[PDB]
């Protein structure tokens, strides 16, 4: 019907009108009685995640008018006594905790001495809502209300405040673990014939879980050593143990995106060891590719430190990509080759100098094709698509096309193509050597040009 | 102190428990009504399809065929030993078996649909009841392929 | 005409002394002076004479301090547990207004005032002017509260209950004995969950027991329904309880008062499943006054897992 949604938003607008009305008269307890009635609409199970999201947003906006009423009232010396206790009298838990979170943040601002205990209390008392949808949205509201008030390092030096960066890291990691738990739990609720609908619903709600990792990256006190020992250690513990492909794939990608490259460079072997532990239905190729792509943009960014000499990127990724591929049960051959492309791409952008790296990928690529007892690869096959894209990168990217001809293992890969693609690829290489004018060719490279013609004509 | 934040200390939840699938799965569908016989001795049967992870049930997946009388037999067997006040069935419709009606009687489609829903309603309330899960009559009705009325009630 | 005389009682500490409220029938709230065991009750009886010219022949005037228990709204069941008398005047006449002093020394008041369903316990001063056929009588009500200090022993209530192979839980409340403005701090811990729980709540239940032996009537009232969980937990899940008692204004526990009645409080923990089935466990808690300085909805009791 979709009326339920609109009926609720109508009811919300009625109660939120009478709330602000009472707030004008300074009738707080009567305002809260309507705030609770408004919040009562969040108890429903009849709305979809999209419908419920819309209802949440309406109610979140109205709660802000209450939260700002309290914060000013408290700032101007007219603080309401026992208000923390009073909102817990609510007989229904969902109104109770939304009101408790609202009053909690007002207390943190107004009474800095109570900051550590109230935050720890709010994250802990949310355990009351075990329902996935409603629990996720409650814990999300906790995370938004507390955005500006969590402990951090660049803070005003008021020595009556409580709680440090450690308490903030535990606050968000704890909320993260509970939200992920609820989010995964959605996989098993309802009837067994709505499996594709559930995975669709879960997909929509992924942003709620990922905001926790976003919040961890926003903490100025989260340095590289805290990331290594606490934050990534916390995050990876949930990721590998949740045993859920949808969350694993999302959360690993979300790490790459949210944290800086300074942190990624110190944590490569832990991150890639985790990639090998993920569920078989996870696109591990996409995780590894997105990481390499991010480090490539970090190599070419000047007015930054660049890539240290002790972090041997090529040796790390060559070795771990191999190990990850070994961990997969049935990885398509095209995907294995898509990874060779990113290993080339990495080596080109992070080490333009070192041609021997680019050739070692091609040498290993040969070993892969050689090892694989392959029937003839048609031009229409996806393996051919990638091997073509692989070989075109050195030819397209390099300044001087002479340097490509000096590669030892560039040409032995031509063997494995279709007849049609040997002709096409030999032509594409030879065409580019005329499109840009030739200097005199050395002994090694004279041999390579003849081999390219011999593949073109025959 | 401005706020009472007292809580009892809790034992952290083990991650196999937090992320493992729940141990309360039980869905029963009543589907696919079919006429069995010809003429006078016709009667409808329904497929009763069970999926579960409760260890008390012998099969994690089962499909069996059942008559409305089988539903009557189960309710009767439960009313005698279980001490579970048993929910009502959707109703024997004696007057629908009378001849020359303005519908197909006991094989009217709106009738079979409303009966079917009532039977699914009934079996889901009964199968989820803890005291009903002990009785041998329930497991017989849901997972043996044919009911044995000459049985000795146990458990 | 009206009455010939009006009787008014005024306590000697009627300005400084604290008052207190009682909830009676249909939401009415009286206010009366508050007293405690051992305090003296003293004041004045003031007779305002209303018909000047006329005279009031009496055969004595007395004041009585009374504490009594009233059962089932029946005057013939009233028992006085405390009765003190002061004679104020011998047989005589009254032609004008007059006042008399009274003092009850260090008065015993062993029980707290209470207004229930089948029971009332009340204290009052009663003035009586004795006339030849009809006495003039005036009652003056008083609240009495009974106090206590922190108990010697206060053990947390902790227990493992369940429906075998369906639901196993451990619950814990932080005390056995809560004062009227105290807080139930507790937790529920889930050991086995093979049912689909919709919600869980904690209830505060008041029981008034009247009569002796097989003559027992029990009146039950449910003072609080406090949701503590929304949704289906799994094993190893802990649920925190923080219930403030100030929000329900209960009376203290009263146990075998004059061997006539009891008022007892119970925490009732209720879990409701997706098909509206209901699983419960009831625990008595003592409340005390702090000295200031069914086919639709089947029910199954959770049994101790010993």
């Amino acid at each position: 019907g979709s009326k339920l949604l609109d009926e609720a938003i109508q009811a919300v607008k009625v109660q939120s009108f009478q709330m602000k009305r009472c707030l004008d008269k300074n009738k707080l307890m009567d305002a809260l009685k309507h705030a609770s009635n408004m919040l009562g609409e969040l108890r429903t199970s009849m709305l979809s995640p999209k419908s419920y999201y819309e209802l949440y947003m309406a109610i979140s906006d109205e709660l802000h008018y209450l939260e700002v009423y309290l914060t000013d009232e408290f700032a101007k010396g007219r603080k309401v006594a026992d208000l923390y206790e009073l909102v817990q009298y609510a007989g229904n838990i969902i109104p109770r905790l939304y009101l408790l979170i609202t009053v909690g943040v007002v207390y943190v601002k107004s009474f800095p001495q109570s900051r550590k205990d109230i935050l720890k209390d709010l994250v802990e008392m949310c355990r009351g809502v075990q329902h996935p949808l409603r629990g996720l949205f409650l814990r999300n509201y906790l995370l938004q209300c507390t955005r500006n008030i969590l402990p951090d390092e660049g803070e005003p030096t008021d020595e009556e405040t409580t709680g440090d960066i450690s308490d903030s890291m535990d606050f968000v990691l704890l909320n993260f673990a509970e939200m992920n738990k609820l989010w995964v739990r959605m996989q098993h609720q309802g009837h067994s014939r709505d499996r594709e609908k559930r995975e669709r619903e879960r997909q929509e709600l992924r942003i709620l879980v990922g905001t926790n990792l976003v919040r961890l990256s926003q903490l100025e006190g989260v340095n590289v050593e805290r990331y290594k020992q606490i934050v990534l250690t916390g995050i990876l513990e949930q990721v590998v143990n949740c045993r859920d492909a949808l969350a694993q794939e999302y959360l690993m990608e979300c790490i790459i995106q949210v944290f800086p490259d300074e942190f990624h460079l110190q944590t490569l072997n832990p991150f890639l060891r985790a990639c090998a532990e993920l569920h078989q239905n996870v696109n591990v190729k996409n995780i590894i590719i997105a990481l390499i792509d991010r480090l490539a943009l970090f190599a070419h960014r000047e007015d930054g430190p660049g890539i240290p000499a002790d972090i041997k990127l090529f040796d790390i990724f060559s070795q771990q990509v191999a190990t990850v591929i070994q961990s997969r049960q049935d990885m398509p051959s095209e995907d294995v080759v898509s990874l060779q492309v990113s290993l080339i791409n990495l080596a080109m952008k992070c080490y333009p100098d070192r041609v021997d790296y680019v050739d070692k990928v091609l040498e290993t690529t040969v070993e892969i094709f050689n090892k694989l007892n392959l029937e003839h690869i048609a031009t229409s096959s996806a393996v051919s698509k990638e091997l073509t894209r692989l070989l075109k990168i050195p030819v397209d990217t390099y300044n001087n096309i002479l340097t490509v001809l000096k590669l030892k293992h560039f040409h032995p890969l031509f063997e494995y193509f279709d007849y049609e693609s040997r002709k096409s690829m030999s032509c594409y290489v030879l065409s580019n050597v005329l499109d840009y004018n030739t200097e005199i060719v050395s002994q090694d490279q004279v041999d390579s040009i003849m081999n390219l013609v011999s593949t073109l004509i025959q | 102190t401005v706020a009472d934040t007292r809580r009892l200390i809790t034992k952290p939840q083990n991650l196999n428990d937090a992320y493992g699938p729940p141990s309360n799965f039980l869905e029963i569908d009543v589907s696919n009504p079919q006429t069995v016989g010809v003429g006078r001795g016709r009667f409808t049967t329904y497929e009763i399809r069970v999926k579960t992870n409760l260890p008390i049930f012998k099969l994690k997946e089962s499909t069996v065929r059942r008559r409305y009388s089988d539903f009557e037999w189960l309710r009767s067997e439960l009313e005698r030993e279980s001490k579970v006040v048993v929910p009502p069935l959707p109703g024997k419709a004696f007057l629908r078996q009378l001849p020359f009606r303005g519908d197909d009687g006991i094989f009217d489609d709106n009738f079979i649909e409303e009966r079917k829903q009532g039977l699914e309603q009934f079996i889901n309330k009964v199968a989820g009841h803890p005291l009903a899960q002990n009785e041998r009559c329930l497991h017989m009705f849901l997972q043996d392929e044919i009911i044995d009325k000459s049985y000795t009630p146990s458990k | 005409f009206g009455p010939i005389c009006e009787i008014d009682i005024v306590l000697n500490d009627g300005e400084t002394r604290k008052m207190a409220e009682m909830k009676t029938e249909d939401g009415k709230v009286e206010k009366h002076y508050l007293f405690y065991d051992g305090e003296s009750v003293s004041g004045k009886v003031n007779l305002a004479f209303k018909q000047p010219g006329k005279r009031l022949e009496h055969q004595g005037i007395r004041i009585e301090f009374v504490g009594q228990i009233e059962l089932f709204n029946d005057k013939s069941n009233t028992h006085e547990f405390v009765n003190l008398v002061k004679e104020l005047a011998l047989p005589g006449e009254l032609t004008q207004s007059r006042s008399y002093d009274f003092e009850f020394m260090q008065v015993e008041k062993p029980y707290e005032s209470y207004i229930g369903a089948n029971v009332r316990l009340r204290y009052f001063l009663k003035v009586t002017i004795v006339r030849r056929l009809t006495d003039l009588v005036k009652e003056y009500d008083l609240i009495v509260h009974q106090l206590a200090t922190y108990p010697d022993v206060n053990n947390s209530i902790k227990m493992e209950v369940g429906i075998e192979d369906c639901l196993h839980i451990e619950f814990e409340y932080n005390k056995s004995k809560y004062h009227l403005k105290d807080v139930i701090v507790g937790k529920i811990y889930f050991l086995l969950v093979r049912i689909k729980i919709q919600h869980m709540e904690l209830q505060l239940i008041k029981k008034e027991i009247t009569g002796i032996g097989p003559s027992t009537t029990t009146e039950t009232e449910t003072i609080a329904k406090y949701e503590i969980m929304d949704g289906a937990p799994v094993k190893g899940e802990s649920i925190p309880i923080r219930l403030f008692l100030a929000g329900y204004d209960p009376t203290p526990t009263m146990r075998d008062v004059n061997k006539k009645f009891s008022v007892r409080y119970f925490l009732n923990l209720v879990l409701v499943d997706e098909e509206d089935r209901r699983y419960f466990k009831q625990q008595e808690i003592i409340l005390w006054r702090k000295a200031p300085e069914s086919a639709e909805q089947p029910e199954m009791g959770l049994v101790p897992r010993g």
